[PDB]
Protein backbone atom coordinates (compact mmCIF):
# COMPACT_ATOMS: atom_id res chain seq x y z
CA UNK A 1 0.00 0.00 0.00
CA UNK A 2 1.18 3.49 -0.99
CA UNK A 3 -0.22 6.88 0.02
CA UNK A 4 0.66 9.94 -2.05
CA UNK A 5 -0.68 13.32 -0.90
CA UNK A 6 -1.30 16.47 -2.91
CA UNK A 7 -3.01 19.85 -2.47
CA UNK A 8 -0.77 21.31 0.22
CA UNK A 9 0.21 24.97 0.09
CA UNK A 10 -0.06 28.31 1.84
CA UNK A 11 -2.89 30.76 2.45
CA UNK A 12 -3.77 33.79 4.55
CA UNK A 13 -5.70 33.19 7.75
CA UNK A 14 -9.38 32.63 6.89
CA UNK A 15 -8.38 30.79 3.69
CA UNK A 16 -9.02 27.30 2.29
CA UNK A 17 -7.00 24.32 1.06
CA UNK A 18 -8.05 20.88 -0.19
CA UNK A 19 -5.74 17.95 0.54
CA UNK A 20 -6.10 14.78 -1.53
CA UNK A 21 -4.70 11.25 -1.31
CA UNK A 22 -5.02 8.41 -3.82
CA UNK A 23 -4.28 5.05 -2.09
CA UNK A 24 -2.73 2.33 -4.24
CA UNK A 25 -2.39 -1.34 -3.29
CA UNK A 26 -5.96 -2.01 -2.13
CA UNK A 27 -8.63 -4.12 -3.81
CA UNK A 28 -11.88 -2.61 -5.08
CA UNK A 29 -13.83 -4.09 -2.14
CA UNK A 30 -11.17 -3.62 0.58
CA UNK A 31 -12.70 -2.35 3.83
CA UNK A 32 -10.24 -0.10 5.66
CA UNK A 33 -10.00 3.13 7.63
CA UNK A 34 -8.17 6.29 6.57
CA UNK A 35 -7.13 9.51 8.28
CA UNK A 36 -5.30 12.81 8.13
CA UNK A 37 -2.64 13.53 10.72
CA UNK A 38 -0.48 16.62 11.19
CA UNK A 39 2.80 17.47 12.90
CA UNK A 40 3.53 21.07 13.86
CA UNK A 41 7.24 22.08 14.10
CA UNK A 42 8.10 20.90 17.64
CA UNK A 43 5.04 18.84 18.56
CA UNK A 44 3.82 15.25 18.45
CA UNK A 45 1.88 14.00 15.44
CA UNK A 46 -1.86 14.46 16.02
CA UNK A 47 -4.93 12.91 14.41
CA UNK A 48 -7.06 15.51 12.60
CA UNK A 49 -9.85 13.57 10.90
CA UNK A 50 -10.64 9.93 10.14
CA UNK A 51 -13.22 7.99 8.13
CA UNK A 52 -14.06 4.30 8.54
CA UNK A 53 -15.10 1.86 5.81
CA UNK A 54 -18.83 2.67 5.99
CA UNK A 55 -18.24 6.43 5.92
CA UNK A 56 -18.51 7.42 9.59
CA UNK A 57 -16.06 10.12 10.67
CA UNK A 58 -14.33 11.55 13.72
CA UNK A 59 -12.40 14.79 14.18
CA UNK A 60 -10.01 16.43 16.63
CA UNK A 61 -11.89 19.11 18.58
CA UNK A 62 -9.63 21.88 17.22
CA UNK A 63 -10.81 21.37 13.61
CA UNK A 64 -14.49 20.47 14.07
CA UNK A 65 -16.80 22.54 11.87
CA UNK A 66 -13.84 23.79 9.80
CA UNK A 67 -12.36 20.65 8.20
CA UNK A 68 -14.28 17.89 6.38
CA UNK A 69 -12.93 14.46 5.51
CA UNK A 70 -14.60 12.44 2.75
CA UNK A 71 -13.79 9.58 0.38
CA UNK A 72 -14.62 9.75 -3.33
CA UNK A 73 -15.26 6.11 -4.28
CA UNK A 74 -15.30 6.73 -8.03
CA UNK A 75 -12.05 8.71 -7.99
CA UNK A 76 -10.43 6.58 -5.25
CA UNK A 77 -9.43 9.69 -3.31
CA UNK A 78 -9.45 10.74 0.33
CA UNK A 79 -10.17 14.46 0.66
CA UNK A 80 -9.55 16.88 3.49
CA UNK A 81 -11.41 20.12 2.80
CA UNK A 82 -9.83 22.71 5.10
CA UNK A 83 -11.83 25.91 5.66
CA UNK A 84 -11.33 28.90 7.96
CA UNK A 85 -7.65 28.08 8.30
CA UNK A 86 -5.76 29.54 11.27
CA UNK A 87 -1.97 30.02 11.87
CA UNK A 88 -2.26 27.20 14.44
CA UNK A 89 -3.14 24.86 11.57
CA UNK A 90 0.36 25.21 10.11
CA UNK A 91 1.96 21.75 10.00
CA UNK A 92 3.10 18.85 7.86
CA UNK A 93 -0.11 16.95 7.02
CA UNK A 94 0.13 13.22 6.36
CA UNK A 95 -2.34 10.60 5.16
CA UNK A 96 -2.59 7.26 6.97
CA UNK A 97 -4.55 4.06 6.36
CA UNK A 98 -5.12 0.61 7.87
CA UNK A 99 -4.92 -2.95 6.73
CA UNK A 100 -8.08 -4.24 5.04
CA UNK A 101 -10.80 -6.35 6.68
CA UNK A 102 -13.37 -8.82 5.31
CA UNK A 103 -16.44 -7.48 7.08
CA UNK A 104 -15.72 -3.84 8.00
CA UNK A 105 -13.12 -1.45 9.35
CA UNK A 106 -15.25 0.27 12.01
CA UNK A 107 -12.41 2.03 13.85
CA UNK A 108 -12.24 5.83 13.86
CA UNK A 109 -9.05 6.08 15.90
CA UNK A 110 -7.16 9.38 16.05
CA UNK A 111 -4.09 7.70 17.59
CA UNK A 112 -1.05 7.35 15.23
CA UNK A 113 -0.22 3.85 16.52
CA UNK A 114 -3.51 2.53 15.12
CA UNK A 115 -2.51 3.07 11.46
CA UNK A 116 -0.45 0.72 9.31
CA UNK A 117 0.43 2.85 6.27
CA UNK A 118 1.70 6.43 6.01
CA UNK A 119 2.13 8.94 3.21
CA UNK A 120 5.07 11.30 2.70
CA UNK A 121 3.46 14.43 4.15
CA UNK A 122 2.61 17.78 2.55
CA UNK A 123 3.29 21.25 3.97
CA UNK A 124 0.41 23.50 4.99
CA UNK A 125 1.31 27.07 5.99
CA UNK A 126 -1.18 29.66 7.25
CA UNK A 127 0.26 33.15 7.73
CA UNK B 1 9.47 -8.21 29.62
CA UNK B 2 7.03 -9.63 27.06
CA UNK B 3 4.73 -12.63 27.55
CA UNK B 4 5.24 -15.22 24.74
CA UNK B 5 2.29 -15.47 22.35
CA UNK B 6 0.04 -18.54 22.81
CA UNK B 7 0.83 -21.64 20.79
CA UNK B 8 -2.43 -23.35 19.65
CA UNK B 9 -2.27 -26.13 22.27
CA UNK B 10 -1.93 -23.48 25.03
CA UNK B 11 -5.41 -22.14 24.24
CA UNK B 12 -8.66 -23.32 25.76
CA UNK B 13 -10.88 -25.04 23.20
CA UNK B 14 -14.59 -24.39 23.72
CA UNK B 15 -15.43 -27.88 22.43
CA UNK B 16 -13.72 -29.31 25.53
CA UNK B 17 -16.02 -27.17 27.70
CA UNK B 18 -19.25 -28.97 28.61
CA UNK B 19 -20.59 -26.46 31.16
CA UNK B 20 -22.94 -23.49 30.66
CA UNK B 21 -21.41 -20.73 28.53
CA UNK B 22 -24.01 -18.28 29.87
CA UNK B 23 -21.96 -18.11 33.07
CA UNK B 24 -19.15 -16.55 31.01
CA UNK B 25 -21.45 -14.41 28.84
CA UNK B 26 -23.05 -12.53 31.75
CA UNK B 27 -19.64 -11.26 32.87
CA UNK B 28 -19.36 -9.35 29.59
CA UNK B 29 -23.00 -8.28 29.22
CA UNK B 30 -24.20 -4.75 30.03
CA UNK B 31 -23.85 -4.94 33.81
CA UNK B 32 -20.46 -4.18 35.34
CA UNK B 33 -19.01 -2.12 38.20
CA UNK B 34 -18.09 1.50 37.50
CA UNK B 35 -17.34 4.13 40.14
CA UNK B 36 -15.71 7.55 39.82
CA UNK B 37 -13.57 9.16 42.53
CA UNK B 38 -14.41 6.90 45.48
CA UNK B 39 -12.33 5.86 48.50
CA UNK B 40 -12.44 2.48 50.27
CA UNK B 41 -14.64 2.43 53.38
CA UNK B 42 -13.47 -0.90 54.81
CA UNK B 43 -11.29 -3.99 54.38
CA UNK B 44 -12.03 -7.65 55.17
CA UNK B 45 -8.72 -9.37 54.33
CA UNK B 46 -5.25 -7.87 53.78
CA UNK B 47 -5.50 -8.29 50.02
CA UNK B 48 -8.91 -6.65 49.57
CA UNK B 49 -10.60 -3.25 49.80
CA UNK B 50 -14.34 -2.56 50.22
CA UNK B 51 -16.12 0.36 48.53
CA UNK B 52 -19.64 1.75 48.78
CA UNK B 53 -20.86 1.91 45.17
CA UNK B 54 -24.35 2.55 43.77
CA UNK B 55 -26.07 -0.13 41.67
CA UNK B 56 -28.73 2.03 39.96
CA UNK B 57 -24.38 -1.36 47.31
CA UNK B 58 -20.99 -2.60 48.59
CA UNK B 59 -18.18 -3.84 46.36
CA UNK B 60 -15.32 -6.00 47.60
CA UNK B 61 -12.28 -5.58 45.39
CA UNK B 62 -9.73 -8.41 45.71
CA UNK B 63 -6.06 -7.97 44.76
CA UNK B 64 -3.19 -10.39 44.13
CA UNK B 65 -1.14 -9.15 47.09
CA UNK B 66 -1.05 -6.88 50.14
CA UNK B 67 0.96 -4.17 48.37
CA UNK B 68 -1.87 -3.45 45.93
CA UNK B 69 -4.42 -3.19 48.76
CA UNK B 70 -2.10 -0.92 50.76
CA UNK B 71 -1.39 1.31 47.75
CA UNK B 72 -5.06 2.14 47.16
CA UNK B 73 -6.51 1.87 50.67
CA UNK B 74 -6.72 5.62 51.34
CA UNK B 75 -6.70 6.92 47.76
CA UNK B 76 -9.56 8.41 45.76
CA UNK B 77 -9.84 6.02 42.83
CA UNK B 78 -11.89 4.98 39.84
CA UNK B 79 -13.19 1.42 39.87
CA UNK B 80 -14.04 -0.53 36.72
CA UNK B 81 -14.56 -4.26 36.40
CA UNK B 82 -16.61 -7.40 35.81
CA UNK B 83 -18.21 -8.50 39.07
CA UNK B 84 -19.79 -11.66 40.49
CA UNK B 85 -22.18 -12.80 43.22
CA UNK B 86 -21.84 -16.60 43.46
CA UNK B 87 -19.36 -17.42 46.24
CA UNK B 88 -19.04 -13.72 47.03
CA UNK B 89 -18.31 -13.50 50.76
CA UNK B 90 -17.20 -10.90 53.27
CA UNK B 91 -18.08 -10.34 56.94
CA UNK B 92 -22.93 -7.56 48.13
CA UNK B 93 -20.79 -8.07 45.03
CA UNK B 94 -17.16 -8.99 44.35
CA UNK B 95 -14.56 -8.20 41.70
CA UNK B 96 -10.79 -8.25 41.17
CA UNK B 97 -8.44 -5.34 40.48
CA UNK B 98 -9.91 -2.64 38.24
CA UNK B 99 -8.65 0.27 40.37
CA UNK B 100 -6.86 3.45 39.22
CA UNK B 101 -6.00 6.72 40.98
CA UNK B 102 -8.57 9.38 40.09
CA UNK B 103 -6.40 12.50 40.36
CA UNK B 104 -4.12 13.27 37.43
CA UNK B 105 -5.48 10.30 35.43
CA UNK B 106 -8.41 11.99 33.65
CA UNK B 107 -8.39 12.87 29.94
CA UNK B 108 -10.37 15.87 28.66
CA UNK B 109 -12.26 13.69 26.17
CA UNK B 110 -13.02 10.03 25.63
CA UNK B 111 -10.24 8.44 23.56
CA UNK B 112 -10.84 5.72 20.95
CA UNK B 113 -8.58 2.65 20.79
CA UNK B 114 -8.66 0.32 17.79
CA UNK B 115 -9.53 -3.32 18.33
CA UNK B 116 -8.34 -5.50 15.43
CA UNK B 117 -10.27 -8.81 15.16
CA UNK B 118 -8.69 -11.81 13.42
CA UNK B 119 -10.65 -14.96 12.57
CA UNK B 120 -8.74 -18.02 11.37
CA UNK B 121 -5.72 -15.83 10.66
CA UNK B 122 -7.79 -13.44 8.50
CA UNK B 123 -8.48 -9.75 9.12
CA UNK B 124 -12.18 -9.93 10.02
CA UNK B 125 -13.08 -6.49 11.37
CA UNK B 126 -11.98 -3.53 13.46
CA UNK B 127 -13.88 -1.43 15.97
CA UNK B 128 -13.14 1.06 18.76
CA UNK B 129 -13.26 0.96 22.52
CA UNK B 130 -13.12 4.21 24.48
CA UNK B 131 -11.70 5.42 27.79
CA UNK B 132 -11.17 8.78 29.46
CA UNK B 133 -8.22 7.48 31.51
CA UNK B 134 -4.51 8.05 30.85
CA UNK B 135 -3.69 4.80 32.62
CA UNK B 136 -6.43 2.21 32.21
CA UNK B 137 -6.68 -1.34 33.54
CA UNK B 138 -6.38 -4.09 30.96
CA UNK B 139 -9.55 -5.39 32.65
CA UNK B 140 -11.51 -2.30 31.56
CA UNK B 141 -10.32 -2.58 27.94
CA UNK B 142 -10.90 -6.34 27.95
CA UNK B 143 -14.48 -5.94 29.21
CA UNK B 144 -15.28 -3.25 26.61
CA UNK B 145 -13.73 -5.37 23.84
CA UNK B 146 -15.69 -8.50 24.77
CA UNK B 147 -18.92 -6.56 25.35
CA UNK B 148 -18.75 -5.35 21.75
CA UNK B 149 -18.00 -8.87 20.47
CA UNK B 150 -20.81 -10.39 22.52
CA UNK B 151 -23.30 -7.89 21.04
CA UNK B 152 -22.00 -8.01 17.46
CA UNK B 153 -20.40 -11.45 16.95
CA UNK B 154 -22.18 -13.57 19.58
CA UNK B 155 -18.79 -14.34 21.10
CA UNK B 156 -20.58 -16.07 23.97
CA UNK B 157 -24.09 -17.52 23.79
CA UNK B 158 -26.28 -19.31 26.33
CA UNK B 159 -25.02 -22.84 25.63
CA UNK B 160 -21.72 -22.46 23.78
CA UNK B 161 -19.71 -20.26 21.40
CA UNK B 162 -19.38 -20.16 17.56
CA UNK B 163 -15.63 -19.91 18.19
CA UNK B 164 -13.31 -22.76 19.14
CA UNK B 165 -10.57 -20.50 20.54
CA UNK B 166 -10.22 -16.84 21.45
CA UNK B 167 -7.56 -14.66 23.03
CA UNK B 168 -7.12 -10.92 23.50
CA UNK B 169 -3.62 -9.51 23.14
CA UNK B 170 -2.46 -6.17 24.55
CA UNK B 171 0.61 -4.59 22.94
CA UNK B 172 2.50 -1.75 24.62
CA UNK B 173 5.55 -0.70 22.61
CA UNK B 174 7.92 -3.68 22.97
CA UNK B 175 5.93 -5.65 25.56
CA UNK B 176 2.76 -7.70 25.11
CA UNK B 177 0.54 -9.97 27.19
CA UNK B 178 -2.66 -11.91 26.52
CA UNK B 179 -5.74 -13.43 28.17
CA UNK B 180 -7.60 -16.61 27.23
CA UNK B 181 -11.22 -15.69 26.48
CA UNK B 182 -12.59 -19.24 26.64
CA UNK B 183 -13.39 -21.28 29.78
CA UNK B 184 -11.07 -24.04 30.94
CA UNK B 185 -12.11 -27.54 29.75
CA UNK B 186 -14.60 -29.62 31.76
CA UNK B 187 -18.11 -29.19 33.18
CA UNK B 188 -17.26 -26.59 35.81
CA UNK B 189 -16.84 -22.86 35.29
CA UNK B 190 -16.38 -20.65 38.34
CA UNK B 191 -16.76 -16.89 37.75
CA UNK B 192 -14.68 -16.00 40.81
CA UNK B 193 -11.86 -18.27 39.65
CA UNK B 194 -11.95 -16.93 36.07
CA UNK B 195 -12.03 -13.24 37.00
CA UNK B 196 -9.10 -13.64 39.41
CA UNK B 197 -6.81 -13.25 36.37
CA UNK B 198 -7.51 -9.50 36.74
CA UNK B 199 -6.30 -9.39 40.36
CA UNK B 200 -2.85 -8.01 39.43
CA UNK B 201 -4.54 -4.68 38.58
CA UNK B 202 -2.49 -4.58 35.37
CA UNK B 203 -2.59 -1.15 33.72
CA UNK B 204 -1.73 0.22 30.28
CA UNK B 205 -1.28 3.66 28.74
CA UNK B 206 -4.35 4.54 26.65
CA UNK B 207 -2.11 6.69 24.44
CA UNK B 208 -0.02 3.72 23.25
CA UNK B 209 -1.66 0.35 23.95
CA UNK B 210 -2.88 -1.69 20.99
CA UNK B 211 -5.57 -4.37 21.19
CA UNK B 212 -5.82 -7.50 19.03
CA UNK B 213 -8.34 -10.34 19.22
CA UNK B 214 -7.58 -13.74 17.69
CA UNK B 215 -10.57 -16.04 17.11
CA UNK B 216 -10.77 -19.46 15.47
CA UNK B 217 -13.97 -21.14 14.25
CA UNK B 218 -15.00 -24.77 14.76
Amino acid sequence: VQLVESGGGSVQAGGSLRLSCGPSGYSDDSRFSMGWFRQAPGKEREGVAVINSHGDTAYADSVKGRFTISKDNGRNTLILQMNSLKPEDTAIYVCASTRAYQLYSGSRSLRPVDYDYWGQGTQVTVS
Amino acid sequence: ESQPDPKPDELHKSSKFTGLMENMKVLYDDNHVSAINVKSIDQFLYFDLIYSIKDTDNVRVEFKNKDLADKYKDKYVDVFGANYYYQCYFSKTCMYGGVTEHNGNQLDKYRSITVRVFEDGKNLLSFDVQTNKKKVTAQELDYLTRHYLVKNKKLYEFNNSPYETGYIKFIENENSFWYDMMPAPGDKFDQSKYLMMYNDNKMVDSKDVKIEVYLTTK
